[PDB]
RNA sequence: GACCCCAGAAAAGGUGUUGGUUGAUAUAGACAGCAGGACGGUGGCCAUGGAAGUCGGAAUCCGCUAAGGAGUGUGUAACA
């Protein structure tokens, strides 16, 4: 029953992000390369899946 | 509201069907027609077109005048059973002529291109007509 | 008040769209707090109320008994506002000076309940004392010694069965 | 059922083709070497793209088949089923043996076929429309992952699969130094009988 | 490749006054003082005019790794300037699905008290950075106003509150509740 | 085709600006293409509306019109989203005819609202399934005659604020026209002259 | 990381930095940002339980145009 304006506010920090395909790292929505060296800064990124 | 205004459209025509028509889902909005109104709804919209025949219906208390918006592919498929050069011209005459048109060569081109699905005048697809538009290009006004 | 309005609106909208038997064969069926068809309370805490009891007691503190309380029944619900400093109702959303006032439902129904709940819940002993006599509720056994939520359990039940 | 390709990667065994001495050889995995429009004449496909392999290794027959399929799926999907012709320019002629389970009489029996490549040698060829160059490079780039070694993509200066350069191809065809038939062209030297010059050029 | 020189300049308003002690910038704006040393980098800092008061940094043979620090310093100095003329105010709302999040602001706005987060009995106490004061606003139903002069301290304290209310072992695409930064503005709105 | 198109626009602005001596400098505000589509048609009998990049205009009528000066006064005026309406008839008529051709624009989500609109207490006529929209904005509505009813007139949107996403769609269903605006003239031109 | 034999590594990746090749855009104002518009025939044809630009088979036009794909993705049962 969260009001939608605060609902979008929370999704900005919890849901709207990109995930590295090699190390599952949570990256900002505009990320093109993973920031972690454990995967070698791979560009294999995917959006975080929605609950819809 | 014009003593009734239940303007909604419907995408059936040709064969009456009635039950095969989507009218039961669209019936409650007017609350007038029901099954008897549906039967008279297809009566005038029986022929021309014999096809999808999308119509915009203006209400008449219980009756419903079935004026059909002259859709391009609707009239093209209705006429096609083929030159129809003058017939495509009259088909390009009665409809509203908005088209974001400027002249009569424009509408001859735009309506000419819409009928690519069902060819055009005898042995030529309706695109090589579009380039050299001179014959009757100003015959409507 | 908002969530109460949302629910009754949600109940009314679903009554009308499927209950096609509107004014006609059974008349108007939709529930309405002003009509008295909706009540508030909590079965766990054994206390409940509706707009009648508050309107009935406000007149008592204020045959013919029926007509006068149904008009105040109307005043309690809705967007009608009440000014405490003026000590009267008002349809304007703001006072003549410019002080916006609470609506009538929250002002004269919920405030005493909110005052009752907060006083007992926070163990403000003197406030419970002044409240019970201002509310004129009979004191039975086993509550003069037990405080807190069980006391709130008792005073609400006794005041509003 | 098949050993890793690393066991037969290197050309170290003195070419051993299927012959009257090497009998009982199983059939190679790759039987088709030309795909796409093998009938396009010479002109609609002037762009030729090659996969040259800069390593002296041998590629197996199943790898050649796998890369051919991989290039066919992409070229059909992107350029269309009729917009390209593919030619695998490698044939798995060398036969590799296996000594099945000690070292006495260790000469193995045939088990598969490989193709031996050199530093400069095309593995695959694609001819297509000119505007499909990016699609050809990508299709070759993907098929390169199916081979053990390192390979390069090269857009050849020659017209399609023809051995003559694309810039001068049109004008010798114009003056009839080349006549087109089939997928390629016929060179016409000016040193035959004169009657054959006059059935041409007329 | 080493550039001959990479430099850029920042303007200093009339009200705020900047003094230099080596690579240590001190700002004396109306809302207090801000001081920050930069001796971890090798640049030169200079005040240019006496009337327009321009602060200039140079790099003098840096590669692109340390060329990036020229505008990092100037951005920090601008943050110092804005922090002493307008201050930093980080409004942040508390969103909850079912359980209201009760925040109690203890002594002089330096300690905040997150009570009913997801209906747990554990009280979360987070201490604001020195020079950062948090408060409960009266304009909105539930949101924290933490103001200050240092953006690094104010934003870090806002991060302390946000990371304190983190849902564990649940689907965080649901259970979206917590306290998050809504807007980052200033004071005096000028 | 980029070089051809850019040159063609140079020819178009050249051979049309030679013909029409009267012009208005007109700004393209939040103006839909469909509603520009009809004004172009609506003025098609009287004038012609042409514009493009303001840099395109600036280089067009500064370097190729040394033959006919007095259009240099257009140079400091063609700024921002600006346009030319090229007319041959009297300026006053096409002025009010432009003002007469206004559009009842809807409310797009994210757009600012310079005008104030507030829904009164009337029977909307909408079915008993759209209550949840009035729930989202806090309007207390009980249904009468099988139709949604606004009990008391409630403020809808104030000037100079952001339209809510659920708010903007609500105005569409109510069919009530929100803030609406279209083509607006700024300056005028006739043989080296400027007015309001 | 650190020296023939030699005592340890591959395919494959990096928006970490350095050099190189090739191509392209850009005062007729690029790039990136912030802000507008992003239309009609046409809910284009055949498939349909409903497929309206976006599950698919094909076709790939016209007019207004500064420009707008008979559609890049999200989204819907379809819309929106
Ligand atoms: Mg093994
Ligand atoms: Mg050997
Ligand atoms: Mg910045
Ligand atoms: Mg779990
Ligand atoms: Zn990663």
């Amino acid at each position: 029953i969260i009001e939608p304006s605060l609902r979008q506010l929370a999704q900005k920090y919890n849901c709207d992000k990109m995930i590295c395909r090699k190390c599952y790292a949570r990256l900002h929505p505009r990320a093109v390369n993973c920031r972690k060296k454990k995967c070698g800064h791979t560009n294999n990124l995917r959006p975080k899946k929605k609950v819809k | 509201p014009n003593e009734i205004k239940v303007v909604y459209l419907r995408c059936t025509g040709g064969e009456v069907g009635a039950t095969s028509a989507l009218a039961p889902k669209i019936g409650p909005l007017g609350l007038s027609p029901k099954k008897v109104g549906d039967d008279i709804a297809k009566a005038t919209g029986d022929w021309k077109g014999l096809r999808i025949t999308v119509k915009l219906t203006i209400q008449n208390r219980q009756a419903q005048i079935e004026v059909v918006p002259s859709a391009s592919a609707l009239i093209i498929k209705a006429l096609k059973e083929i030159t129809f050069d003058e017939i495509v011209n009259i088909a390009r005459q009665m409809r509203h002529r908005s088209l974001a048109r400027e002249l009569s060569g424009t509408i001859k081109e735009i309506l000419g291109t819409a009928q690519s699905v069902g060819c055009n005048v005898d042995g030529r697809h309706p695109h090589d007509i579009i380039d050299d538009i001179n014959s009757g290009a100003v015959e409507c006004p | 008040y908002q969530t109460f309005q949302r629910i009754v609106e949600n109940v009314n909208v679903i009554i009308s769209t499927y209950g096609e038997g509107e004014s006609g064969p059974m008349g108007n069926i939709m529930i309405d707090p002003v009509l008295g068809t909706v009540g508030f309370g909590s079965g766990l805490h054994g206390w409940a109320f509706t707009l009648k009891q508050f309107a009935e007691m406000y007149v008592a503190k204020f045959a013919e008994r029926a007509k006068k309380v149904e008009d105040m029944m109307k005043k309690l619900w809705g967007d009608r506002y009440f000014d405490p400093a003026n000590g009267k109702f008002s349809k304007s959303a703001t006072s003549p000076e410019g002080k916006k006032l609470p609506r009538t439902f929250c002002q004269l129904i919920l405030d005493p309940i909110f005052k009752v709940f907060d006083a007992i819940m926070n163990f403000k002993k003197e406030e419970t004392a002044k409240l019970i006599e201002k509310l004129d509720i009979k004191l039975d056994s086993e509550d003069k010694d037990k405080e807190g939520k069980p006391l709130l359990k008792a005073v609400m039940r006794r005041w509003l069965p | 059922g098949r050993r890793p390709a690393r066991c037969y990667r290197y050309c170290k065994n003195k070419p051993y083709p299927k012959s009257r001495f090497c009998r009982g050889v199983p059939d190679a995995k790759i039987r088709i070497f030309d795909l796409g429009r093998k009938k396009a004449k010479v002109d609609e496909f002037p762009l030729g793209g090659h996969m040259v392999s800069d390593e002296y290794e041998q590629l197996s027959s199943e790898a050649l088949e796998a890369a051919r399929i991989c290039a066919n799926k992409y070229m059909v999907k992107s350029c269309g089923r009729d917009g390209f012709h593919m030619r695998v320019r490698l044939h798995p002629f060398h036969v590799i043996r296996i000594n099945k389970m000690g070292m006495r009489g260790a000469f193995g029996k045939p088990q598969g076929t490989v193709a031996r490549v050199h530093i400069g040698q095309v593995i695959m060829s694609i001819r297509t429309k000119l505007q499909n160059e990016e699609h050809v490079i990508e299709a070759l780039r993907r098929a390169k992952f199916k081979f053990p070694g390192r390979q390069k993509i090269h857009i050849s200066k020659k017209w399609g699969f023809t051995k003559f350069n694309a810039d001068e191809f049109e004008d010798m065809v114009a003056k009839k130094c080349l006549i087109p038939d089939g997928c390629g062209v016929k060179y016409v030297p000016s040193h035959g009988p004169l009657d054959k010059w006059r059935v041409l050029h007329s | 490749m080493k550039t001959i020189l990479s430099n850029q300049t920042v303007d200093i308003p009339e009200n705020v006054d900047i003094t230099l002690k080596g690579r240590t910038v001190i700002v004396k704006g109306p809302r207090g003082t801000l001081r920050r040393d930069f001796n971890h980098i090798n640049v030169e800092l200079s005040l240019l005019g006496k009337k327009k008061k321009r602060l200039r940094v140079d790099k003098w043979w840096g590669n692109r790794k340390e060329l990036a620090t020229v505008r990092t310093i100037c951005s920090h100095v601008q943050n110092m300037i804005k922090g002493v003329t307008l201050g930093f105010r980080y409004k942040m709302r508390s969103v909850y699905a079912h359980f209201p999040i009760n925040v109690v602001i203890q002594e002089n706005g330096s300690l905040v008290e997150i009570r009913n987060f997801l209906g747990e009995k554990y009280i979360r106490r987070v201490r604001m950075r020195p020079g950062v004061a948090c408060s409960v606003s009266q304009a909105q139903k539930d949101e924290l106003i933490l103001e200050g002069n240092d953006i690094e301290l104010v934003s870090n304290s806002a991060a302390l509150i946000q990371q304190a209310t983190t849902v564990k072992n649940k689907d965080i695409r649901k259970f979206l509740d917590g306290i998050y930064v809504s807007e980052k503005g200033t004071v005096q709105q000028a | 085709d980029r070089a051809t198109w850019k040159s063609n626009y140079f020819l178009k602005i050249i051979q049309l600006l030679d013909d029409y001596p009267k012009c208005f400098i007109v700004g393209a505000d939040n103006v839909g293409s469909k509603q520009m589509q009809q004004i172009r048609m609506s003025l098609r009998g009287k004038a012609v509306v042409l514009m493009g990049k303001n840099t395109m205009m600036r280089k067009a009528i500064r370097g190729h019109l040394e033959n006919n000066p007095a259009l240099e006064k257009l140079l400091p005026h063609i700024r921002g989203n600006v346009g030319f309406v090229f007319t041959k008839e009297d300026l006053t008529e096409i002025r009010d005819m432009l003002l007469a051709n206004k559009v009842p624009a809807a409310a797009r989500a994210g757009a600012i609202a310079p005008c104030e609109v507030t829904v009164p207490a009337q029977n909307t006529g909408l079915g008993p399934e759209k209550t949840s929209f009035f729930q989202a904005l806090g309007i207390t509505t009980k249904i009468s005659r099988g139709t949604i009813e606004i009990l008391s007139d409630v403020q809808l949107i104030k000037t100079g604020d952001k339209v809510g996403a659920s708010e903007a769609t609500l105005l569409n269903m109510l069919n009530i026209s929100p803030f609406s605006f279209g083509l607006v003239i700024q300056q005028v031109f006739d043989n080296g002259s400027i007015y309001n």
